[PDB]
RNA sequence: AUGAUGUCAUACUUAUCC
């Protein structure tokens, strides 16, 4: 009565979505055609999970929350620090808070549409796929070379990495501005 | 047989040879598979494909 | 049965103009039922005063695309968008594209990308590859609309009607690469979204008046015509932003319907301020007016000029 | 069951009802009470009875078997009577 | 006529009483169905849908809305 | 007048609604929750969206308050986002026998679906036929 | 009170004891001209120009459409049995006697 | 392992929970084997015993 | 060869310069570099697996030109 | 609501007669149970408002004063046009209050 | 290295309440 994993696999165009637990609903055909939408969201991964979404960080003891350079700019949070020591006033402007209200505001990093909150959501700080002949600032301090990589020196003689083959890095068949010496 | 993101749970290897055959490349392969521009009268005439039209100017 | 029609040159012929007009072949109006599909050419003689049959080339599917691309006709039959050039028995279609959802409803193509609108899916853009002819879909959209007409507002934003009587824009980011080889990578993303209440099919960005500034006139089904303006000052956005809240709360519809929910039947509300609400501080209440003129901080009159401004700049 | 014919009882008499019923209820309760002969009076008054809900206000009241056989026995007698043209069971043409 | 099966009540819950809504146990093609009714019920109660939809066809207005009333119960027939 | 505040409260909802303890995401979800109704019909959807995310994995738990907190959050996000994001977040968990996404799932779809189940008709999706039935609905596919 | 300027813009100002609110519009390449005349029972303005606007107000608002018609050079309003309301519209070395029946605040 | 919570308690690092009071984490040294859970930390950072 | 053993490192590098580092010759599938927890603390000393080996051994031969904070970075084979 | 949880509503069929509120209960709503923005008036069911009955609080129940309104959160959610909210139930609350 | 249950404190919510 109830359909396989690999026939409703081998029956979708899609079948990179495809779940263990679809097999045992009640129409899978309309779940797959749902499930391959163009902008549908998941379910969240709580509906198999036994800790409610929100008993897995019990000893994670992080920065509890962060303000904004708009409100650390504007002396409050020192006032307030003051004024905390002493119990255990300020007055120090009233447009200059309006500027950093107004003037002064910062756009905060929003999120997707599709982006869902994740469990932990907070060590898998992924980044699109910075690779070969694109590095970071800091690293390349580290490196502490003045604006090649010294490295794809050594990409000249031993030849183009297997891993990336479509390889181009600058100077060799690569005919590079700032920090990006290849492609 | 090479392997893709649907066939990644195919057991059986006689459903690997037709999802191989139905992955080939979707279907497609023809950006010039009627350019010919045939002069002989160049109006309701001129009926050729892109490797006919290479042998008639290799030709002629 | 005919549903589309294009006429321009072909970059293989000289300056004759060719009228190319899709048809279909027993087209049922019910469980979209198709036999097959062709696409008749005109010559259009004596300067397009009469029209010659040249050659009616079939094809499998029901046209409902055509339109010219750099000397070509790009043609949609259906969820197959081919690229079909003039032959001298029939259009030899020198490209294919099977991506679409469902079916080709309709065809924009920008100067160096391709815009086509799907019948029960948003509009995604394409771009053309001229060295090996072959289309990619560079950018989609994040949700479904069934569109019914569009038009591009600029290189990268095109704004498309809306079938349940809704208008939306969709914009796409400036990070998207068009050099590329849940369904598609990038998104776009809508940046204004307004029921305007009415099915919308014709939609035209030009001047109506000489001396003006051009809007976004659209056309509705039900014999009705408006035209949407872009604000050009952020404070006077603010203050017919504050003009229409103060309007929401002094003058109600009659219908007893809220005006928020009205405006976000289909679509939520981006950037869109109704100019017909705001119309009606001349026709309510003197003393609700001065009220609403005191809490905006000006007069009545004031109020009532501001508003006839941006209709003698935008409109007739 | 015997509880699912559509029947009526306004094609059918009342008074020819009633010493059956009585019958059927001091053979089942014993003695002779006013309030069962209440609930058949109540259960017939309507020209569109329910016999699953008189089944479960008798199929209880006694002890759940000699309410189910008076159901099946009221249902019959109903049946006769409102398939009969006169519009009485087959004890009365008899007496 | 023992049947033993009651559905009165238990302690005042539950007990739908909207029409549509759905439970955790609801089959596929009893949604399908309510899903496909309330389609029909916002086809014959939105003006401009219905006057898009008899404009494609050939049928009159009323025609199809008689259709669409005679379609609305069992659409699919298996619950 | 949250029209502007939404962006700065954001990320400090995110850092909240990321769960130190039941309380964070109950209480931020409230929060969500009333700033959902407020902004409605403004134009600022987007980030919205954004927190949305951060919310949607919270759908799961027994404790009384925070799954009614959560209901009325995905409330309150229903209106301002609009059904069709919402149901395309709620569709693949309808399906789910495991006796409890669908349990879920499906109260949520109650909720989405008693509001706005005039607007819904536009995302059901496509689903295909089988023997006995047939699933399409030709309607939406009449072409002039 | 409007007024009209030699070249192809107008401004009007209210009927006050002081000059109050003022607007302008591009009426040009041709010399205003001011005329009243009787619009829907109403008194209306007739602008003769190389466009004839005819501007009525409408709920507590104004509208002027154009005339779809040849340039005049003076206008003035008419009332007979066969025109009950029309407008005498003086040509060049021409007299042509019209008359606005449908509404001509939209689009003809 | 002992660290001070802002609302004047203490909180485990290796147990991961929560204390009380003062007397809870000092309850949880005898207990909350945490310490015998870091030899696959230990073997981790060295292969040699 | 897919992973490689990497000596002689700075705390301030982390998983993510060696993510980025490694990937600049070609990517780290899977990434292992240990955060002592005692005193919260890296010695510096990594594991880096890969797609297949040919990745890893073009690894070998390239791979120790890298150098981490001035200082050098050790590679080999595992 | 927040601080009953097991009192359940009338949910009846809504009439002409104005809810009200009483002195003990004013300006609190019915639905959001909250102090602010007061957007639509609070309606009774007609057996909930009849001879002693009417003037009535429906969430207090005691003698009401002012009238009651529901709050503009529940407006802008669409609760409040839901049926009348009376307070019919009354359990764990002012029970074992009246003992001691 | 999660999770399991169970004796047993500790915080938190319900604008909880004389």
């Amino acid at each position: 009565n109830r359909f396989t994993v690999a026939e409703l696999k081998q029956l979708v165009a899609r079948p990179d979505v495809v779940e263990m637990h679809d097999v045992t609903a009640q129409d899978p055909k309309l779940l797959v055609h749902l499930k391959a939408t163009r902008n549908s969201v998941p379910v969240p991964r709580h509906w198999c999970f036994k800790r409610k979404y929100l008993q897995g960080k019990r000893g994670i003891e992080k920065p509890p929350f962060e303000l904004p350079d708009f409100i650390k700019r504007t002396g409050i949070q020192e006032m307030r620090e003051a004024l905390q020591e002493k119990e255990e006033k300020i007055d120090i402007d009233y447009q200059k808070l309006h500027d950093a209200f107004f003037k002064w505001q910062t756009k905060p990093k929003l999120t997707i549409h599709g982006d869902l909150y994740y469990e932990g959501k907070e060590f898998e700080t992924r980044l699109k796929e910075k690779k070969p002949g694109d590095l970071s600032d800091e690293l390349r301090i580290s490196l502490g070379m003045p604006v090649p990589p010294p490295w794809l020196i050594a990409m000249q003689r031993y030849g183009p990495p297997p891993s990336y083959p479509n390889l181009k890095i600058p100077g060799l068949n690569s005919p590079l501005y700032g920090d990006v010496f290849g492609t | 047989i090479p392997n893709t993101a649907h066939f990644a749970n195919v057991t059986q290897i006689e459903d690997a040879v037709s999802l191989w055959a139905k992955l080939k490349l979707q279907k497609a392969s023809e950006r010039w598979q009627p350019d010919t521009e045939e002069e002989y009268e160049d109006s309701s005439g001129n009926v050729v494909n892109k490797k006919t039209y290479e042998d008639l100017k290799r030709q002629g | 049965a005919a549903f589309s029609v294009a006429v321009c040159r072909f970059s293989n012929t000289g300056e004759d103009w060719y009228v190319l007009v899709g048809v279909a072949k027993d087209l049922i109006l019910n469980p979209r039922s198709v036999a097959g599909g062709f696409v008749y050419t005109y010559k259009l003689v004596n300067n397009g005063e009469k029209l010659e049959f040249l050659h009616k080339t079939p094809v499998e599917e029901v046209p409902a695309a055509i339109a010219p691309f750099q000397g070509r006709v790009l043609i949609g039959v259906g969820k197959l968008l081919r690229v079909y050039d003039l032959g001298k028995k029939k259009l030899l279609r020198k490209c294919e594209n099977k991506h679409i959802a469902n079916y080709i409803s309709g065809i924009q193509t920008i100067g160096h990308r391709v815009i086509v609108s799907d019948v029960q899916e948003s509009f995604i853009w394409v771009r053309y590859k001229r060295n090996e002819n072959q289309l990619i879909i560079f950018a989609d959209d994040t949700y479904p609309r069934w569109v019914t007409t569009a038009s591009l507002l600029d290189y990268d934003t095109v704004a498309g009607a809306d079938k349940f009587g809704n208008i939306c824009v969709v914009r796409l980011p400036p990070n998207t690469n068009d050099e590329v080889d849940n369904g598609a990578s990038q998104k776009a993303e809508v940046i204004m979204n307004y029921h305007v209440g009415e099915t919308v099919l014709s939609l035209q960005k030009t001047t109506l008046i000489p001396g003006g500034s051009e809007s976004l006139v659209y056309t509705t089904l039900s014999g009705g015509i408006g035209i949407l303006v872009p604000f050009t000052s952020h404070e006077d956005h603010d203050f017919f932003q504050h003009v229409e809240m103060h309007l929401r709360s002094e003058h109600p519809p009659l219908c007893g319907r809220d005006h928020l929910s009205f405006r976000s039947y289909y679509f939520p509300v981006k950037n869109v301020i109704d100019g017909d609400l705001c119309e009606q501080f001349n026709s309510m209440e003197p003393n609700k007016q001065k009220n609403v003129s005191e809490e905006l901080d000006r007069t009545p009159p004031e109020v009532s000029k501001k508003l006839e401004d941006i209709r003698t700049r935008y409109a007739f | 069951e015997c509880l699912e014919k559509k029947v009526d009882m306004s094609k059918v008499n009342l008074e020819v009802i009633k010493p059956w019923i009585t019958k059927r209820v001091t053979e089942i309760l014993g003695f002779e009470d006013d309030v069962v002969i209440e609930f058949i009076f109540n259960q017939l008054e309507v020209k569109n009875p329910d016999s699953k809900m008189m089944q479960i206000n008798l199929t209880g009241f006694l002890n759940g078997k000699n309410a189910r056989e008076f159901m099946g026995e009221l249902w019959p007698l109903l049946l006769s009577a409102q398939e009969n043209i006169a519009g009485i069971p087959s004890a009365f043409l008899e007496l | 006529m023992t049947d033993r099966y009651t559905i009165h009540s238990q302690l005042e819950h539950l007990q739908s009483k909207y029409i549509g809504t759905g439970h955790a146990d609801t089959t596929k093609w009893e949604w399908l169905v309510n899903q496909h009714r309330d389609s029909y019920c916002s086809y014959m109660g939105h003006f401009d849908l219905l006057n898009y939809f008899a404009i494609a066809e050939n049928e009159s207005k009323a025609r199809v809305r008689f259709n669409l009333m005679e379609k609305m119960l069992q659409p699919c027939g298996p619950p | 007048m949250g029209k502007d505040y939404i962006y700065a409260v954001t990320p400090l909802l995110e850092d909240a609604l990321m769960d130190r303890d039941l309380v964070h995401r109950q209480t931020a979800s409230a929060v969500v929750q009333h700033m959902s109704l407020g902004v409605y019909g403004f134009g600022c959807e987007d980030s919205l969206n954004h927190l949305l995310n951060y919310v949607w994995p919270n759908v799961f738990e027994t404790s009384p308050h925070v799954i009614q907190a959560v209901m009325g959050a995905l409330e309150g996000l229903r209106v301002a986002i609009g059904p069709c994001r919402m149901l395309q977040y709620c569709l693949q968990g309808l399906f789910h026998p495991a006796r409890k996404v669908r349990d879920v799932y499906w109260k949520i779809y109650n909720s989405i679906y008693i509001g706005s189940q005039d607007a819904l008709i536009a995302h059901y999706p496509r689903i295909y036929n089988d023997d006995k039935n047939t699933y399409i609905r030709y309607e939406l596919d009449y072409i002039l | 009170l409007n007024i009209g300027l030699q070249n192809g813009v107008l401004l009007r100002t209210v009927l006050d004891p002081v000059t109050g609110d003022l607007s302008d519009t591009r009426t040009g390449s041709r010399p205003v001209k001011l005329f009243r005349v009787r619009m829907q029972g109403q008194e209306a303005v007739l602008a003769m120009s190389s466009r004839s606007w005819l501007s009525y107000s409408y709920q507590s608002r104004f509208h002027l459409t154009p005339l779809s018609y040849e340039t005049l050079e003076f206008a003035s309003g008419f009332a007979s049995e066969q025109c009950p309301e029309g407008i005498v519209a003086i040509s060049t070395n021409t007299l042509r006697i019209l008359a606005l029946e449908k509404l001509g605040a939209v689009f003809n | 392992y002992f660290m001070k919570n802002h609302l004047g308690s203490y909180e485990c690092k290796l147990c991961l929970t929560l204390h009380n009071n003062e007397g809870s984490y000092l309850a949880h040294t005898q207990g909350k084997k945490h310490q015998t859970n870091l030899a696959r930390r230990a073997a981790k950072e060295a292969k040699e015993a | 060869d897919a992973t490689v053993y990497v000596g002689g490192l700075d705390e301030k590098v982390s998983e993510p310069l060696l993510w980025e580092l490694f990937l600049q010759a070609g990517p780290v599938v899977n990434t292992h570099m240990p955060k002592d927890r005692v005193t919260g603390q890296h010695q510096g000393y990594g594991f880096v697996e890969f797609l297949s080996e040919e990745d890893a051994d073009y690894a070998i031969k390239i791979m120790n030109m890298i150098k981490l904070y001035g200082k050098p970075i050790r590679v080999n084979k595992a | 609501a927040k601080h009953h949880p097991d009192l359940i509503f009338c949910r009846k069929q809504a009439g002409v007669a104005i809810g009200r509120l009483c002195e003990k209960c004013d300006g609190k709503c019915v639905i959001c149970d909250s102090y602010v923005r007061p957007c639509t008036l609070v309606r009774i069911c007609d057996e909930c408002n009849y001879g002693s009955y009417q003037g009535r609080c429906v969430i207090c129940g005691g003698p009401g004063v002012s009238d009651a309104y529901y709050c503009k959160e529940c407006t802008i959610q669409e609760k409040d046009r839901d049926g009348c909210p009376k307070i019919v139930n009354l359990g764990s609350s002012k029970t074992d209050l009246f003992y001691e």
